[PDB]
Parts: C-alpha cells; structure tokens; sequence
C-alpha cells in the first residue's frame, strides 16, 4: 500500500491513505471562559479534552441559565483539523465522562484554583456541522 | 327556518363566545410564534 | 488596559507555580468596657506584628450599640472583619445587618411624595437607614385604588415597621404603591442586589446562629463569611480570631470592585 | 384505569388549584383590619390565582392546632410562631403534618400491643391526654410495675394535647389512657407528604421527623423566616409563592392514579 501511495504521489494522480482510528487531533486540553468571577461565586464557560483520536466537549453554567433571555443558554466551540480528511465514519456520543466528576483547576494567571461539582443535563438542539 | 323576532346579532353574540375558545387563543399564540421569530438574533435559536 | 469589554480569557492546565493587606478590625463596647485597659490596642498591635503583618497596619474602630451602628456602615478598608454581640432579644436586625454589608446593593433614590413605585426582581430591595424610620406603605390595584388603606389621607395606611433604625423591605411585585416616612428623619434607597461582596466577614460571640442572607424562605444559605464563636471573657474571642487570622484571611478575597481591573464595572 | 399491579414502566432519555394558609388568631388581632383576606386575594389574582378559591383558616393556639388535624386543599403553607416551650410539641406536630400515616384503633383494656417495625409509632390525641406505660417481660409478667397497678407505672408524657410515642420494640407493654378523654391509634409512617408546607416563624430551625436520634433530616419542607410585623410575613408569603408552589408537589395520593393501592 504505502509503496504504492509513493508511486502514486509520484504519478500525479489522487493518493490515498487508509487509517484505523488516527491520531489527527493534536493534544491541547484548555477551557474557556465567557464570564468570570475572581472568586468563581459566578461563571460561565466551556471545557474540552482532544486526545488520541477523540474529542470531548462540556459547556458549563452555574446559573444554569436563569437569568439569561427565554432561559437557553447557548456554546459553540470549533475545531480545524490542519490535514483535510475524506470518507469519515464518525461516532457521536453525548456526553462529557472524562468532565463529570468534581474537579481542582489551575485558574489562567497562575495563583490560586477554582472548584468544580458538575451535575449533568442532557444536551438540546445539537448541532454538529461538518463544513468543507 | 327559526322566523321569530328578536333575532339579534346572531353574528355578533355568537362572537362574544367565539373570541374566547381554544382556536382563537391558539391563533394568537400562532402569531406571537412567528413574531417572536422574527426578534431573537441577539439571543441565538432558542426554538427547537 | 483593555476595559470593560469582556472578552473571554485563555488559561491552561499545564503550567504549575510556586503585606499589603490590611486587616481592619471592629469591636463593640461592653468588651472594651470589661477589658479595663487603654493599652490593649497596643498588645493586639504587636502581636500582629510578630505574626507577619505590619505595624500601624490594623485600625479599631468602635460601634456603641447594635442599632446605633446600622447607619452608614461605611467599611472601607482593605479587608474587615465585624465581631457582634449577640442578643436574645434583637435578632431581625443582627440579620439585616448581616445582609446589607455582605452583599452590594447598588441604589438609586426616590421621592416618595410624589412618585408612584414596585419592586421588579427577586433581587430588588428597599433599604432604608438613619434615626427612627416608621415606614408607611398603601398598596394599590391596577388604577389606584386604595387595597386596605385610604389614600384621601395618610394616617390608615399599613405600617411594616416602627422604631427602627435601619430596615429592608420587600414588597410585592408587580403592583404600585404609596410610601411615607419622615424625610427629614431617615433616608430610603431602592437597592438591586447585583452581587456577594467579599470584603468583610462577620462573626457572632453570644448564643445560638440566626444569620441567613436570602430573604427567601425556602433558600437559608450557611455562606463562609459568616462565622460563630462562644465566648465568657472577650480576652479569649480577641487573642483566638488573631490565632486563626491566617485562616480568616485566606478565606476572603480582594474587593472585586476596586482592582484596577473592575474599571467600568460599577465603582472604578 | 390500570390500579392494584405493580406494573414497571418504561421511558427514554430523548423526550383548578388551592393555596391554603392557616394562621394564628393574634396575628389579625394585631393587624386590626378586617377586610385584609380580601387584599391578599387581590394580590393573588395578581400573581396569577383564580378569584374566589382561597381560604383562610384561624386556629387560637398551637395545642388547639394540633388536635383533630385535618389538611384539605391543594397547596397548604403553614405558618407557626415559635416559642421556646413547646419544641417537642412542635417537633412531633411538624411531624404529624409530614407524612403518611397508616392508622388502626386500639382497645387497652383487653388485649397488649407491641412495635414490630421501626416505621411503627403510637399516636394520642384528645382533651387531657396523659398516658402510662408498663413494659412486660417474655412471661406477660410487669416490672418495677404490675398489671394490677396503675401507679408504678412509668410515665411517658402528661396533659400534652397530642403526643407521639415510641418504646423499644419486640416487647409487649401494659399501658394507661384514658379513652373517653383520649383515643390512641397505632400507626405507621410510609412516606412524606406533598402538600404541606412548614414555615416557621422565629426559632433556628430545630425540628425533627423522626424519632431516630442518630440523624436529624433536614429537608426542603421545613422553611424558616424573621419577622417584626406580620404583614411582613404575610407579603414574604405571597410575593415568593411561586418557589414554594414548586417546593410542594400534586398530593400523591390524590391523583385518580392511587386507586387500590392504600389510597387515601
């Protein structure tokens, strides 16, 4: 196969490489803010985790949403991929398991930590979109 | 074939009732839908 | 630099790390009074000082009675802690102290002579401060028409409170009211609660807890900056709450009001 | 339609009215209007109530309150001013007002008893209730007590207008009423009830449901508040309803659903 993916790369014409489960996603597991209390007694904001050759995702409020417009709070969160792929067959689980459990993290500037007891919803409205 | 005086507003009192059932509020409910519709931007699509 | 757009902030979970606070201690009477010393200031000052924390630093000032101290609780300073005597008898008003000067309240005033009012939210108070507020209130339905008092006059109205100094009323919402006081006598202000100020923690020395801060019954929260010691000779209250000041301290924060970065963001 | 099985259901993860308010005779006497159940029906409506479906009930002490109980209505919110005397009466009248007790009546002149589970108390209601106890032992024989007597008996409670009492169980006791003063009726807790409501006025809180010592549960139904005033309470009461709608739920025994499977 990969002999002849060279040769192929070599003859102008389209290559392919088939893969089982591939390590595109580069590693970066960092949260995001959209509002922030110095004490965290107020927030609101998203986690990710993209490891191996999976992603996982969970937007958070504290509020959940009561005092925002027609109680729905919106997230978005984006990934690029910096090789295009073809073909994909994806799985889609809704859920955050590596992000269910009470967690200690490291705020942005680096002195102190903030809390985390989640207790989890079902997710509505999903939307994933693939775009080219 | 009911031909009797005093036959008012048929219509009218009809009306009375009428603008009170179900249909009529769900109509306006159908309405305020679609303006409601056409406002929320600045709060992204809470409709399912 | 900046300001007051709030646009989100990156942080990260891969990095690990490795004076100028002011401590700003109250204190009420009948201690003192039992303390029988003018130098006892001075001890507490110099044991501060082998504890870390600089000299001239730390501040008394002193409140004479519970209701005398409800006007203008103006505690600015860096960090504050408000030691109460408790009592048996006056306990409404422990909590309302409690309330007002651990939350921010951001008021506007009114003119109850003139104008019409209703509360709005959940979070929408009418305190009221000074020397004896004997409040009137007359509710109204939807054209004013008076509901259980007469407005052709001012005397049949339906008080909520009498001989108070300092008291936050919460009314009705959605309905139009008529309001009296003497307004040469004390002072409302239509407050919204717009968040929980760190600044200050208050701890009781007497009898049992009472402190809730939500005048919502079914919510009666135990937050951290209220705390409850016993006490029979306030020698023992005063030395332990410096014993433990370390641990007090690290449990409240700066002013997320004045930082330098809360430019814009109601006061600085 | 479908009663009296136990039927399993299944489901999946993609899917008029009362308000009632009881209150103590001293609070209209401070209030001096007589009109005000009126007013706050008014404002009522205005928070959302139909006109003409809410009732007022007034009760001249808690001892009064608390003998023949009977709670009938959609959404009921009790008030009850504390005092420092009566915390066992109140905690066992909170009680009585928070659960569901499965009840049989009682004969002590011809028969023993006994508790055979730990959701297993003896309830007393009446005028001058004030009754006696006397445990037996394996041989239906007394001790420190006789069931010739009535006097070395061991007494468990006195003129109390309602008690709830409890002994320790597997064991057969001799006991000492009066019936035609007091009747006594041995019951049985099964769950908590939705339609109550506990609002204590003055105090810190100090109920207790259940004669378990060894926990103190606290729960979403016992709510507490301050007052100066009692038009204060009264406008607390309406104005936060809506939390303490979502606090009480539809009475679970109510619901046409119940039918043959111990429904009120």
């Amino acid at each position: 196969e990969y002999i002849e993916n060279w040769n192929l790369q070599n003859r102008r014409q389209r290559t392919g490489f088939t893969f089982h489960k591939p390590n595109i996603f580069p590693y970066s597991a960092s949260f995001t803010l959209n509002r922030s209390q110095p004490a965290h007694d107020n927030l609101m904001g998203t986690m990710w985790l993209n490891a191996g050759s999976e992603i996982q995702v969970a937007g958070f409020d504290y509020s959940c949403a009561i005092n925002a417009p027609a109680n729905i709070q919106q997230f978005e969160h984006i990934v690029p991929l910096r090789r295009v792929l073809t073909t994909a067959t994806i799985t889609l689980l809704p859920d955050a398991e590596r992000f269910s459990f009470p967690r200690v993290i490291n705020s942005a500037d680096g002195a102190t930590t903030w809390f985390f007891n989640p207790v989890i919803l079902r997710p509505n409205n999903v939307e994933v979109e693939f775009l080219l | 074939k009911s031909t009797i005086d005093a036959a008012k507003s048929m219509a009218t009192n009809v009306m009375k009732k009428f603008k009170k059932s179900g249909l009529a509020n769900s109509v306006s409910t159908l309405t305020d839908s679609l303006s409601d519709a056409a406002s929320s931007i600045s709060r992204g699509s809470s409709i399912r | 630099q900046n300001y007051g757009i709030n646009l989100p902030i990156t942080g990260s979970m891969d990095i690990a790390y490795a004076l100028t606070s002011t401590l700003c201690l109250y204190y009420p009477t009948e201690a003192a009074t039992e303390i029988n010393d003018n130098s006892w200031k001075d001890t507490l000052s110099q044991l501060f000082l082998t504890k870390g924390w600089p000299t001239g630093s730390v501040y008394f000032k002193e409140y004479t009675n519970i209701a005398s101290f409800s006007v203008d609780p103006q505690l600015y300073c860096d960090y504050n802690v408000v030691l109460m005597k408790y009592d048996a008898t006056l306990q409404l008003d422990m909590s309302e102290l409690a309330d007002l000067i651990l939350n921010e309240w951001l008021c506007n005033p009114m003119d109850i002579t003139l104008y019409y009012y209703q509360q709005t939210d959940e979070a929408n108070k009418w305190i009221s401060m000074g020397s004896s507020c004997t409040i009137k209130v007359c509710p109204l339905n939807t054209q004013t028409l008076g509901i259980g008092c007469l407005t052709t006059d001012a005397t049949t109205f339906e008080e909520v409170a009498t001989a108070e100094k300092l008291v936050i009323t919460d009314v009705v919402d959605g309905v139009n009211h008529k309001l009296d006081v003497t307004t040469a006598t004390c002072t409302i202000r239509n407050c919204k609660k717009l968040g929980p100020r760190e600044n200050v923690a208050v701890i009781q020395v007497g009898g049992s807890d009472i402190l809730d801060i939500t005048a919502d019954p079914t919510t009666a929260p135990q937050t951290e900056r209220m705390m409850r010691i016993n006490w029979k000779k306030w020698w023992q209250v005063f030395y332990t709450v410096v014993d433990y000041v370390d641990q007090i301290i690290q449990v409240m924060s700066k002013r997320s009001r004045s930082l330098n970065s809360a430019a814009f963001y109601y006061r600085v």
